């Protein structure tokens, strides 16, 4: 909109490319990570981890 | 003119039991000091026991070393039972280490100067391999009452390795208080009672100690009513 | 009792009587322990030869 | 454990999955938090090349409701087990009963 | 604080229009065209203005043609 | 966060701000009956025995 | 249903009870002498009621 | 055959004792039944009705 | 260790024999152990004076009925057994009734000795009607602890007492009423606190606010032997 867009020249922000989507704990749930499986499709590259 | 109650002599039935009495008290307040002292001795006082271990290369509670016969989640277990006392410090960081096969028991730990291991002979865990290996750095604390692992993780203050697991702390040496206010005849008089708390702890807390500091807990509160201030 | 005092009183003294009566049993029913054994629902002596 | 059963819990315990009863007799070599190895007889055992027989546990796990199911040894070593005896507990048993 | 308004319907017998009454009288103090309060919010001191008198339905409208007599004057 | 004053903040908007209760299968016309909250700490819903 | 078996216990009156037949001096003399250990709390006194 | 075993443990017959208050100190008139029931623990946890 | 002591005590008087003290923050179940501890000391462990017996010299039984009076035998002693009487010095004192006229005994009829106060002069006794001018009888008023009733002493009474020694109840202790009553509080932080609410009235000889105070002397003191 306008008003973020002066928002903007006054701060000289960059423009966010990429919307962020992570996966978070449900509310109100706490308790240790025991486990963790990583299934890749095969023609990817694994990451460091899987 | 009332009369005052005065410690007397203290029968040790064992280790953890004993009996004290008062001798001298007034008509109507066997049941007046009695109950009152009752829930003091249940409720506050202080105690010594476990706050977190840390095991040597388990990450969990959920997990399992190889070589002993218990889950890491069964040893914390038998470690909140543990009975000991701490002399002049606040906060010690015991010892334990092992190997061969054969029941592990608290008499296993590092005998520090002042940590006195109360119950030499709690089992914690067995090795059941001639090649097995525990090691385990406790840690023991002061408090009262009870307080959860939950309550402990938000004074944290950045709990920086994730070897840590946290045990509930449950600091109290006393398990059960029951008394009996029987007929007691000095000398000359028509009315007069005789207090018999028959108290049952857990090794820790010395008896004749663990009167004294609740008299003190109930007369300091009593400070307020002898001078109401609006 | 408490269909007479809304009558007689209105309002205001109901609804603060109507507590006052709920603290005042159980308070007093706990002094009673009054607790169900086995002992208590007795048979008839005489439930065989009536049968 | 129930103080007041029925005497139908050790029927209902053994009969379900959950808990891993020997297979053949003999004695316990190796108990572990994760795994028995039960050394049959003799008279038990197969003419050729039989040895021996090796139970894993399956510690914590999920089920279908999200509980956690695993189960823990209930035998040392040294102690002689024989054919339809119990080795490990499940989740909600106790030394082959059903407590729940 | 207030448990019950049998007070206020005693002055207003109808209790459809006590609660007709107050909403209009409690948008005053909340908006804050007017302040007649032990810490209490603005729909319990409507119902202590009713409760003591000083409020109804032709308390508010007088009040409010004489707002316009003060507007006709600053009107000019 | 829940920061030390959003709780009192949070203890004054609740100060004279009634709530409704009402239960699943709403019978009569007092299945739906209003309450002044007061903050408990828990996850149930407490409620008057008379009521 | 609880608050009603504390009420009827209460009121009800056993045939000799710990102070019986004493005459006393108000509701506020019968609570201070129940709580205080000498008269059952059902046994037939008689008051002064206004 | 509940009551011979009441007898083996030296508990009283009728199967009720009698309990103390535990704030007044005082004791529950009308003794009181004490036992021990298996109790379970259904999995209508309040922690996901909320 | 470190404990937690109650601040903002307020106390409301209202009806002077009356009064109500409230008290906070108490630590978690301190409470009950508190309260409980005081108002058995108050009804049961408590110096006073009251009357004990009466000598009526026109009557010689509990049951009878004396002339000129409205009223019965029995409705005269639940008149003095309520009699509010401190004395200063002595633990004895035979006061001595005697009335004429027509109407109400009040209680400044009776005489007054050196030491002995009275606290309620408009303290009806007996009504006596007209033609007689005539009502006699000795009060015994003397010190002691807690309550007694008449029923114990009689029952195994040495103190002989002739034909027309009638025995009152005797209350000493100067409370009527007490009774308190625990509830939540929080410091902000913790919901699990307590708040004392007492609630006590008196027979006018001493205010409530200094019973509550002189019973705490009493039970502070048998921890004499054990605090430090």
């Amino acid at each position: 909109t306008p008003e973020e867009k002066l928002l903007r020249a006054i701060f000289g922000e960059k423009a966010s490319d990429v919307k962020d989507s992570s996966l978070r704990v449900p509310n109100g749930v706490s308790g240790t990570v025991i486990d963790v499986q990583v299934f890749t499709r095969d023609g990817v590259e694994k990451d460091k981890r899987a | 003119e009332f009369l005052k109650p005065r410690l007397v002599d203290i029968e040790q039935v064992s280790s953890t039991h004993a009996k004290v009495t008062l001798e001298p008290l007034e008509r109507g307040f066997g049941h007046t000091l009695g109950n009152a002292l009752r829930r003091i001795l249940l409720s506050s006082m202080p105690g010594c026991a476990v706050t977190e271990v840390e095991i040597d290369g388990v990450l969990h509670e959920y997990s399992t070393k190889e070589g002993v016969q218990e889950d890491i989640l069964e040893i914390l277990l038998n470690l909140k039972g543990l009975a000991v006392r701490v002399q002049g410090k606040d906060e010690v960081i015991l010892t334990l280490n092992k190997s061969g096969i054969g029941p592990v028991t608290a008499a296993d730990i590092t005998h520090d100067g002042d940590v006195e291991i109360v119950k030499p002979q709690h089992v914690i865990c067995h090795l059941t391999d001639e090649n097995a290996s525990i090691s385990m750095r406790i840690k023991v604390q002061r408090g009262r009452g009870y307080v959860p692992a939950s309550t402990r993780i938000h004074s944290e203050e950045d709990e920086r390795p994730i070897g840590r697991l946290l045990v509930d702390a449950c600091y109290s040496p006393v398990e059960r208080i029951a008394y009996n206010v029987e007929a007691a005849r000095v000398e000359q008089r028509t009315d007069l009672d005789k207090l018999v708390i028959e108290m049952e702890t857990n090794g820790t807390i010395d008896p004749e100690e663990a009167i004294r500091r609740a008299a003190t807990i109930l007369a300091e509160q009593l400070e307020a009513f002898v001078d109401l201030r609006d | 009792m408490l269909n007479t005092c809304y009558r007689i009183l209105g309002l205001k003294p109901t609804v603060i009587f109507a507590d006052q009566i709920m603290y005042t049993g159980f308070a007093y029913a706990a002094r009673s322990g009054a607790s169900v054994g086995i002992d208590d629902m007795v048979i008839p002596e005489k439930k065989h030869e009536i049968i | 454990k129930p103080l007041v059963g029925t005497g139908m819990e050790r029927a209902v315990a053994v009969d379900s999955g959950v808990t891993a009863v020997a297979k053949r007799g003999g004695v316990v070599q190796y108990v572990d938090a994760s795994r028995i190895v039960i050394k049959v007889n003799e008279d038990e055992m197969y003419p050729g090349e039989a040895g021996i027989d090796i139970y894993n546990l399956t510690k914590y796990t999920r089920s279908n409701q999200n509980t956690c199911i695993n189960q823990m040894p209930c035998v040392s070593l040294g102690e002689p087990v024989e054919r339809g005896d119990v080795l490990a507990d499940g989740p909600s048993t106790d030394l082959g009963e059903l407590a729940l | 604080a207030r448990v019950t308004v049998q007070d206020a319907v005693e002055k207003i017998g109808n209790r459809f229009d006590l609660v007709l009454v107050a909403a209009r009288r409690a948008r005053q103090m909340q908006v804050g065209g007017k302040d007649l309060e032990e810490n209490d919010k603005t729909t319990v001191i409507a119902l202590r203005e009713i409760e003591e008198g000083l409020i109804n339905n032709q308390i508010l409208d007088v009040r409010e043609r004489q707002e316009q007599q003060e507007q006709e004057a600053a009107e000019l | 966060r829940e920061e030390a004053v959003v709780w009192d903040i949070l203890d004054e908007v609740i100060r004279e701000h009634p709530v409704l209760l009402n239960r699943a299968p709403t019978l009569h016309r007092l299945g739906i009956q209003a309450f002044e909250p007061v903050l408990i700490e828990g996850k149930a819903i407490q409620l008057h025995p008379l009521v | 249903q609880d608050v009603v078996l504390g009420l009827y216990y209460m009121t009800r009156d056993c045939v000799n009870a710990k102070g019986e037949g004493m005459v006393l001096t108000g509701p506020k003399e019968a609570e201070r002498l129940y709580r205080s250990g000498l008269a059952s709390l059902h046994a037939r006194v008689k008051v002064r009621i206004t | 055959e509940i009551k011979e075993l009441l007898k083996l443990g030296d508990l009283p017959t009728s199967g009720q004792i009698r309990l103390y208050d535990g704030r007044t100190g005082e004791q529950f008139e009308r003794p009181v039944t004490v036992g021990y029931m298996y109790m379970l623990k259904l999995n209508h946890l309040v922690d996901d009705k909320m």
